[PDB]
């Protein structure tokens, strides 16, 4: 569906679209070119998806390897601060959405 | 010595084979010299035509098939039997 994939990318770039297209299309090429029929080529939506996670790194957009640079050891709740402040975060948040 | 990568049309070629040769024998294992626009090519008989022949009589309403010679650069474009297509997949 092509609705869910333009939902899906936000802050993209023209270039970055074709790219990933490109990407699907070789993915799906590939996988027929390691076979076990030529004919039966489709591209399917496990190819955008892999595509997608693993490949494109929007210029504009969010980035996972830092964060899991930063942050090593998860959240361990060990007292009411930490939820204070995960629970106050949340209203700053919002104040800078909607307001 | 004159040999040459330029696209040629092969229904073309099809078209004059079948006006040029029109009731002609023909038998597989044969060889013979094919003129298109003041160009010679060497012309081998592979298969002969659903009932199989190995000599036969060339019709106006016949089909040909042609396939390029082995490491032949011409580049038979077109609609006929070049065997531009490479089945399945050779995955050196």
């Amino acid at each position: 569906d092509i609705k869910e994939l333009a939902v899906e990318t936000k802050n993209f770039s023209g270039a970055e679209l074709e790219g990933l297209v490109r990407a699907a299309q070789s993915t799906a090429m590939n996988r027929h070119i390691k076979a076990s029929k030529a004919e039966s080529l489709q591209v399917t939506r496990g190819d955008f998806l892999a595509s997608l996670e693993n490949d494109i790194k929007p210029a504009f957009g969010t980035n996972q390897e830092d964060y899991a640079s930063y942050i090593m050891n998860g959240i361990i709740k060990w007292g009411d601060p930490v939820t204070r402040v995960l629970d106050d975060g949340e209203l700053l948040v919002q104040q800078t959405k909607n307001s | 010595k004159n040999i040459d990568s330029n696209p040629y049309d092969t229904d073309k070629m099809a078209a004059e084979f079948i006006q040029q040769f029109n009731n002609q024998a023909f038998s597989v294992g044969q060889q013979l010299v094919f003129s298109f626009n003041d160009k010679l090519f060497g012309l081998l008989v592979k298969d002969i035509e659903r009932q199989k022949i190995e000599v036969g009589l060339v019709v106006g309403n016949s089909q040909v098939a042609f396939e390029k010679a082995e490491n032949s650069s011409l580049n038979l474009i077109g609609k006929a039997k070049t065997k531009e297509n490479r089945q399945s997949i050779i995955n050196p």
